[PDB]
């Protein structure tokens, strides 16, 4: 009952904090990868 | 014979089942979280602004009173209470604009 | 005069409005009222967000909690809700106050009995025995087979009356005797046979 | 998901002789004795067979369900490949590998579109799950919407199922861009605001969380804009009391917010009144309170543009005058007298014959509010108006029906009678 | 038991159909879009400082 409620709220808790993460993740990664890319357009400049 | 009854009624529903067990009537209210005061509590501040549109409608319904009249909502009921009060205002005065030109006539004709 | 025929007319305009606003007000004293119910259940009963529902536990009458818990999830669901309410039992050692069930004859009786107290869920009940027995000896005290007829007739009158009595009020005295009219028409009756 | 476990539920239960068919030339024979080891692949993990770690053996076994066309003898191993992509001891790579291998992607396209309801719904399932330019153009208007829909119900009977692969293709930016191309964006609008479902959040909260990707798309953006009854869609959203679902129809309504659109949302369907509803409404989420509080910020700088016009009397010129909520402010209506006295009130003069005959009542009392306004400040303002003939026409204007057009007229008549007597 | 457990099974399913489906998937494509957008919006800039650097030379 209470304590089978609880697990519900418990894993919605746990996805939350995962979907938060997932942001600062997403951002990092993202700002990474176009770095790279933007490296390599301003490499074909110079061809 | 009655007898305990535990059951959760979801925040989708919660008005709504409240609204449907208040039109027939089954179980006393508990007294739990009581001990908060109307300050904020679990919906106290949601009672709190029920309390004010209650107050407000209460307000109005005795200004239509005092007029003699016959008996989204509460602001309905504000906007027609503040209408009704503009209206008796420009009554008055109208009424005492009146009363002081009828002064200002009666010395005038007199002088 | 223009400015008094201008007062009229205001005066004239929020009366109209007056005459719906204290009509829409009729019902909005339900509205209140109703409010207000549910203000004081949410201040009394407390919620959990994990739950994501209003929960708590009270005293209900075992049979009424037969159908009545049934019903108000039967409208929580039709409500739209994703799932209705729901309908559990709960179980304390503390002892529930209780009432008996109330007839529409048998209500004066049992709030005039009732004003000794009250006893547990469905502990000893006076009233039951007490309706009929305080017509049983109040009849003697006042046996005339002159004036009973009379008590009779006065209280036919409430009784017949009873539809128009519902609505219109009456005095305080006058009211205490009009809620009591099926018990005074049995005592009178008690007090003819006297 | 519940809903594609109660689908999965139907095709499992039910069973599938494969060699009695296979003998008929049906189905292969290595393909029907493959059938059974891709439904018992748990069973071989159990075992700790070779057969359970090999994701190959598997892939050719679903490559041979997926060539059935039949619904039944495709759903009874669709529904096994759905379960291997969701159960890690039983063929959990095996769905990875069939789309790496052009074959077993070739089998699940041919499974796809043309199949019985219940297999094209479980076909366009797995197809979706990465574990494609060919499911971009698998999909179209009619969709597998055309079979996952109430229309040719059968087993997934439902909008919700075509729309979860719309919005499995959502997650692909561009071939959301080639949705975009395809058509039933009136009808998405409507779709969106699903009202019946086991759970009520889950019947528009899949179509929300889409809606959201689709603003970020510029072309859907350009498809978004075409679209009407977004406020609707949005207030439905905003009705339905789940928090998270009314969240993603604000974080859309965010991300897209055009300062333009959102103004006519709050001229005509009161967007700020709406967030100030949000706050009423109670919402879980942090997040949706705090994006109420930005609708809010971003409909005053709306409004902000809205006084300049009320100023310029943009409205008096089209006719189309329209309460908006700096014309009825004191301070902006205060700034706004001068400025309908343009030169001896010619502006206001305008305004004044349109109070006197509106296409609209309504028209004619937010004209009448407008003249109290400018009464109030200049008392000459309101002889002009008598010459305009529109002090006239508010007298009987009172008498006159319609709940707006009496009670502007009656503030007129009172505004005009306050002065004449003192 | 019965409408009990009915009731604490279906207050599950609604919980994390509400939490995941709902809201998690908004912040996780929220998070994508961001990720999609923000730094694009450097690299454009970029891309204007390395073409005024060619213009230049």
């Amino acid at each position: 009952g209470i304590q089978q409620l609880l697990a519900a709220e418990q894993e919605a808790q746990h996805i939350v904090a995962a979907a938060r993460n997932a942001k600062m993740a997403r951002l990092r990664q993202a700002k990474e990868e176009a770095e790279r890319e933007i490296a390599e357009h301003r490499a074909q400049v110079e061809r | 014979p009655m007898q305990l009854v535990q059951i959760i009624i979801p925040i989708e529903s919660a008005h709504l089942t409240v609204s449907y067990l208040g039109e027939l009537g089954l179980l006393q209210f508990k007294d739990l979280n009581s001990e908060k005061s109307p300050f904020q509590r679990t919906y106290a501040a949601q009672i709190k602004k029920c309390a004010e549109m209650a107050r407000k409608l209460r307000f109005f319904k005795e200004q239509m009173l005092k007029a003699g009249i016959l008996s989204d909502l509460e602001v309905k009921l504000g906007d027609l209470e503040a209408e009704l009060v503009e209206i008796n205002a420009n009554g008055d005065k109208l009424q005492r604009a009146h009363s002081e030109l009828v002064e200002y006539k009666l010395v005038l004709q007199k002088a | 005069s223009e400015l008094k025929t201008t007062l009229d007319a205001g005066l004239l305009h929020r009366g109209n409005l007056l005459q719906t606003i204290g009509d829409q007000f009729e019902q909005w004293n339900l509205l209140v009222k109703r409010e207000k119910s549910i203000y004081h259940t949410l201040n009394m009963l407390s919620l959990d967000v994990t739950k994501k529902c209003l929960v708590g536990e009270g005293w209900s009458p075992v049979f009424a909690t037969k159908q009545i818990q049934d019903a108000l999830e039967r409208a929580a669901f039709d409500s739209n809700s994703q799932v209705g309410a729901i309908f559990q039992v709960l179980h304390t050692k503390e002892s529930p106050p209780t009432y008996f069930r109330t007839n529409k004859f048998t209500s004066a009786f049992q709030e005039i009995v009732d004003a000794y107290g009250v006893a547990k869920y469905r502990e000893a009940n006076p009233g039951v025995f007490t309706i009929v027995t305080f017509p049983f000896l109040f009849a003697v005290m006042f046996g005339d087979w002159g004036h009973g007829i009379c008590l009779l007739l006065g209280t036919l009158v409430l009784i017949v009356r009873e539809k128009k009595l519902a609505s219109q009020k009456l005095d305080d005295i006058t009211d205490m005797t009009f809620g009591g009219r099926y018990v005074i028409l049995m005592m009178a009756l008690f007090s003819i046979y006297t | 998901m519940d809903h594609a476990e109660l689908t999965t539920e139907q095709v499992l239960k039910r069973d599938i002789p494969w060699e009695t068919y296979m003998t008929t030339k049906l189905i292969s024979g290595t393909g029907l004795q493959l059938l059974r080891r891709y439904d018992n692949r748990s069973e071989s993990h159990r075992a700790q067979l070779l057969d359970d770690d090999g994701p190959s053996y598997v892939r050719v076994f679903v490559s041979i369900l997926r060539d059935i066309y039949k619904e039944e003898t495709v759903e009874y191993v669709l529904a096994l490949i759905d379960e291997m992509l969701t159960a890690n001891p039983k063929r959990a790579r095996l769905f990875h590998d069939k789309s790496l291998a052009s074959e077993d992607t070739y089998e699940p396209f041919l499974r796809l579109l043309w199949k019985g309801n219940w297999f094209i719904q479980e076909k366009s399932c797995k197809i979706l799950a990465s574990i494609t330019t060919i499911d971009d153009v698998l999909k179209l208007l009619v969709e597998w919407l055309c079979a996952q829909l109430k229309k040719p119900s059968h087993p997934s009977r439902g909008v919700p199922v075509a729309i979860n692969c719309l919005a499995a293709l959502l997650k692909e930016p561009m071939v959301r861009s080639s949705f975009v191309q395809a058509d039933g964006v009136k009808l998405l609008t409507p779709l969106i605001s699903p009202a019946s479902t086991q759970q009520s959040i889950q019947l528009l909260y899949e179509t929300c969380l889409c809606v959201w990707l689709l603003s970020y798309y510029e072309p859907a953006v350009e498809y978004l804009a075409t679209t009407r009854t977004l406020p609707r869609l949005i207030d439905v959203v905003k009705s339905s009391t789940k928090e998270k679902v009314v969240r993603v129809v604000v974080l859309i309504l965010r991300n897209l917010l055009p300062k333009g659109n959102f103004a006519a949302q709050m001229i005509d369907l009161g967007l700020p009144q709406v967030v100030q509803s949000l706050k009423a409404q109670a919402w879980s989420d942090e997040d949706l309170l705090e994006g109420l509080n930005q609708l809010e910020e971003g409909l005053k700088d709306n409004i902000k543009r809205l006084s300049s016009f009320d100023k310029y009397k943009q409205e008096v010129l089209l006719g189309h005058l329209d309460w908006s909520p700096m014309h009825k402010d004191p301070l902006f209506w205060r700034d706004n007298i001068t400025n309908f006295e343009e030169n001896d009130f010619q502006i206001l003069r305008v305004l004044l014959t349109i109070l006197d005959t509106s296409s609209d009542p309504r028209a004619l009392a937010v004209a009448c509010f407008d003249l109290s306004q400018f009464i109030q400040y200049h008392p000459a303002g309101r002889v002009i108006v008598t010459d305009l003939k529109a002090k006239e026409r508010v007298m009987k204007l009172m008498n006159h029906e319609n709940t707006e057009v009496t009670k502007s007229a009656l503030l007129c008549i009172q505004r005009l009678f306050l002065g004449a007597k003192y | 038991n019965d409408a009990d457990v009915s009731k604490q099974i279906q207050q599950m399913v609604r919980f994390i159909r509400q939490e995941a489906e709902e809201k998690a998937n908004e912040i996780s494509v929220s998070a994508e879009e961001e990720f999609n957008i923000e730094k694009l919006q450097l690299v454009e800039a970029e891309k204007k400082k390395i073409r005024q650097e060619y213009e230049r030379k």
